[PDB]
């Protein structure tokens, strides 16, 4: 569910 | 001109800047280097298994698989440099966090073959950063289906090229790309075409301004949107055979993420 999109965003 | 325009002004300096931190090989330094304009060292040349090898020294079984693991690795990257890009855009980091995810999913492909077209001419694309060099007849030759991917790719490259358009005029492009309100799944479409709105308008000032000899750039640009999502989808329909017919091969991680549920 896109999560090393999310922890790209966060970032 | 007046204080609206003066703004629009900002908004592209603004994308420019963070355009020139997000991308290390600019457009304007890519066509340095590939018309030879660039007094250094020219890119390794890959026009065949041989060449390949001899090169694997100068980039970072079967070669078509080495090809595509190593196109992975520079996507990757791609994906990452783009999203820190899209968060420098004015607005972005305020819209929901799960519209954020759909519109750099959505949109990442899309700048990508848009700024792959800064890498290429009629003949080849630099590759590893400017070092090296491989060429469209070599890539057309890899044995089906891995000879289809990059041919669409060079077919609107060289039409994009035409146009003529810069680092500068690239930055606020990509801008209107990523803030698209009709992707699939969009929870709250208002604030991303207010944004796109604002970042359109630059754009078009941005035309006029940089290019005051070529009128309807604007119009010819915003149609190319569409040959774009074209070519995603025939992409990701390549990618789906692949996926089924090489069954040994695996996708990385952030990439299933992308081209998940939008096959
Ligand atoms: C990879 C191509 C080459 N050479 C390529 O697509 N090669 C295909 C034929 C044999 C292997 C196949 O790989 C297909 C592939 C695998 C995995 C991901 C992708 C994504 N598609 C791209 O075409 C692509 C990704 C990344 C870039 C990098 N570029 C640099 C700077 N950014 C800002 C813009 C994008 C370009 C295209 C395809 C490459 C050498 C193009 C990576």
């Amino acid at each position: 569910r896109h999560k090393i999109l999310h922890r790209l965003l966060q970032e | 001109l007046n204080p609206e325009s003066a703004d629009l002004r900002a908004l592209a300096k603004h994308l420019y800047d963070s355009y020139i931190k997000s991308f290390p090989l600019t457009k304007a330094k890519a066509r340095a280097i590939l018309t030879g304009k660039t007094t250094d060292k020219s890119p390794f040349v890959i026009y065949d298994m041989n060449s390949l090898m001899m090169g694997e020294d100068k980039i970072k079984k079967e070669v078509a698989i080495r090809i595509f693991q190593g196109c992975q690795f520079r996507s990757v990257e791609a994906v990452q440099e783009i999203t820190e890009y899209a968060k420098s855009i004015p607005g972005f980091v305020n819209l929901d966090l799960n519209d954020q995810v759909t519109l750099l999913k959505y949109g990442v492909h899309e700048i990508i073959y848009t700024m792959l077209a800064s890498l290429m001419n009629k003949d080849g694309v630099l590759i590893s950063e400017g070092q090296g060099f491989m060429t469209r007849e070599f890539l057309k030759s890899l044995r089906k289906p891995f000879g289809d991917f990059m041919e669409p790719k060079f077919e609107f490259a060289v039409k994009f090229n035409a146009l003529e358009l810069d680092d500068s005029d690239l930055a606020i492009f990509i801008a209107v790309i990523i803030l698209s309100g009709d992707r699939p799944g969009l929870l709250n479409v208002k604030p991303i075409e207010d944004i796109q709105d604002n970042l359109l308008q630059a754009l078009e000032l941005q035309l006029k301004l940089n290019h005051p000899e070529s009128s309807q750039l604007f119009a010819k640009l915003l149609q190319k949107m569409t040959d774009l999502r074209q070519i995603v989808t025939e992409h990701v329909q390549l990618l789906q055979v692949i996926k089924k017919t090489e069954t040994d091969m695996s996708l990385h991680p952030l990439l299933q993420e992308i081209y998940k549920d939008l096959y």
